[PDB]
């Protein structure tokens, strides 16, 4: 309850906060985020990617750990406090969960795939299993994309 | 439903170039500005009354360093303090509501006010610890001057 | 190969991955099935935000003042009416046999079609009254929410 | 004030004494605040350049003993407190779980306030965990430093 994403914060990281509202002061709110290097931005509980082509280091396994277990509020945006929501919705409360991509190809999606199960396969106890399965959906993705 | 949308900076598959009138058709085919218009509905910021307290307690004379006991009120009288107008927020029953952002970045550009002064006084009292403890250390080797 | 081994009881995230709005200079068919798929998709997510939203005004005891956003079910429904959407009147086009082609759909569609406010042609009249450049015959224009 | 009673005037007077190498019957300029922060008043650094240039006319802070007396019963009302402090410790708690990092106590400690150079908040973390490395407590290091 001590931290919040509002501190050191580039640009606007919601934008609900952003004003005034068009497009035109986004379009500067993702160009200075992306200048340096910050990818992610939220709508409410919306995640907004986007893809820099190349291997950004804030997928670490270190950052697992922080990134696990704070509120969505307390941290700096990003794609696994998402998942990190998801799967405890899943684990405390038992309630079925579904993860929408919506974009066009060359965008990230299955980029994004790949890195939300790929923190559901960080923490959830059993990730050989995650990866087995993962690993033939993967290996299937091509397959289809013929 | 949990929800990602993911745009694409430029059409040439680049690290470092931004397509201002692309990303603009990006925004218009996934629709987050109705997006925005939706979540701002009433008001354009909330949060728990408890995070909201431990965030801005150094403002108001009465909650430095404690407290002001119960949450709602020491939010209140941090905002009596602070001359916010009444139309600015609202109180829920768990929650503090606020309307526009405006009032959100005028508490946090008094909040990083503060912060030097936290830093200075925690930086005043480290430095006169070590300056009286290098004073009593040379009482200790010599009596007299 | 990815499956459970038996049928048990069990709780479930799922991810959908699922392709983005079009814009082309020509919209055939394919594009028009894509964007109404896309319309289905904002209706159900602006409608679970409005009714997240009121739910949570109504939990901290606040007055509801009422917000403007365009309205996706009336598209919807422009399209998928039984008696009046787009598709039956394709469906209805494709199961008679009158010797028909694109212009006397275009006509089936400008006879019933062009009383709603969101659909746009040229020969109807109403909807819209004016000559708009840019606007050939034997097309016609959605108002999205795109 | 009135002023200072003598069992202050006798500490004034061996620490006003002390930082004097000329043979003037003056301190030095220069170190004008390691002379407060030696006894343990501890003014700011800004609010001492006001109070310095309020009696000075000529800048450079020459002053002598009754003037430096005066200035100790104008900052004498002004001793700090314990749970003010420590609060401003639980500030930069991002956690909430008493432990806080060093290497963002360094970047806070020199990028904020009067900037402590860098053996002065490594000696701080040094003091602060012997052990090491990277992640400090505070709660009894706030009782170590406030302790005249």
């Amino acid at each position: 309850v001590k931290s919040s994403l509002l501190d050191n914060m580039i640009g606007v990281g919601d934008t609900v906060l952003l004003e005034p509202l068009n497009e035109e002061t986004f379009i500067d709110n993702l160009k200075k985020r992306f200048d340096h290097n910050e990818i992610y931005t939220y709508i409410g509980s919306v995640v907004i990617s986007v893809n820099p082509y190349r291997s950004l280091p804030i997928y670490s396994p270190e950052k697992v750990e922080d990134y696990r277990n704070r509120n969505f509020y307390e941290l700096s945006p990003h794609i696994f406090a998402l998942s990190d929501e998801a799967y405890r919705s899943l684990r405390d409360q038992d309630k079925d969960q579904c993860i929408l991509i919506t974009g066009e190809s060359g965008a990230g999606k299955t980029e994004a795939s790949k890195l939300v199960m790929s923190y559901v396969a960080a923490v959830c106890g059993k990730g050989a299993e995650v990866n087995q399965v993962k690993e033939q959906l993967l290996q299937s993705t091509p397959v289809l994309e013929a | 439903p949990n929800y990602i949308r993911c745009i694409k900076p430029n059409d040439k598959k680049a690290a470092h170039i931004f397509s201002e009138s692309l990303v603009c058709h990006q925004i218009r085919y996934l629709g987050l500005l109705e997006n925005v218009r939706v979540r701002r509905a009433g008001y354009a910021f909330r949060q728990a009354y408890e995070p909201c307290l431990e965030r801005y307690k150094m403002l108001c004379k009465q909650t430095w360093p404690h407290w002001k006991g119960p949450a709602r009120s020491g939010v209140e009288v941090l905002f009596n303090e602070l001359e916010i107008p009444v139309e600015e927020y609202s109180f829920g029953r768990s929650k503090i509501f606020i309307r526009n952002p405006r009032t959100l970045f005028q508490l946090e550009d008094l909040r990083k006010q503060r912060l030097e002064d936290l830093a200075t006084l925690i930086q005043k009292i480290y430095r006169g610890w070590k300056c009286r403890t290098h004073f009593l250390l040379m009482k200790g080797l010599n009596d007299i001057f | 190969s990815i499956k459970a081994q038996t049928k048990v009881r069990k709780k479930v995230m799922g991810v959908l991955d699922i392709y983005g709005f079009e814009i082309f200079e020509d919209n055939s068919f394919e594009q028009f099935i894509i964007n109404y798929c896309n319309e289905k998709l904002q209706q159900i997510f602006i409608e679970l935000t409005l009714k997240e939203e009121q739910e949570e005004y109504i939990r901290e005891d606040i007055e509801w003042t009422h917000i403007d956003y365009f309205n996706n079910a009336i598209i919807c429904d422009l399209i998928e009416n039984n008696t009046n959407g787009i598709l039956a009147m394709l469906d209805e086009e494709c199961l008679r046999p009158g010797t028909v082609t694109d212009e006397t759909f275009l006509e089936k569609l400008n006879q019933v079609c062009a009383t709603h406010q969101h659909f746009e042609s040229r020969m109807s009249k109403c909807s819209r009254f004016l000559n708009d450049t840019t606007l050939p015959h034997s097309c016609f224009r959605i108002q999205h929410y795109a | 004030a009135d002023q200072l009673t003598e069992e202050q005037i006798a500490e004034f007077k061996e620490a006003f004494s002390l930082f004097d190498k000329d043979g003037d019957g003056t301190i030095t300029t220069k170190e004008l605040g390691t002379v407060m922060r030696s006894l343990g008043q501890n003014p700011t650094e800004a609010e001492l350049q006001d109070m310095i240039n309020e009696v000075d006319a000529d800048g450079n802070g020459t002053i002598d003993f009754p003037e430096f007396l005066t200035m100790m019963a104008r900052k004498m009302k002004d001793t700090d407190s314990e749970e003010e402090i420590r609060e401003a410790f639980r500030v930069f708690d991002k956690d909430g779980n008493g432990y806080i990092s060093a290497a963002e106590l360094r970047h806070v400690m020199t990028n904020l306030g009067e900037k402590l150079t860098d053996e002065e908040v490594d000696e701080m973390i040094r003091e602060a965990d012997i052990d090491g490395d990277g992640q400090v407590n505070y709660e009894e290091f706030v009782q170590m430093m406030t302790a005249k």
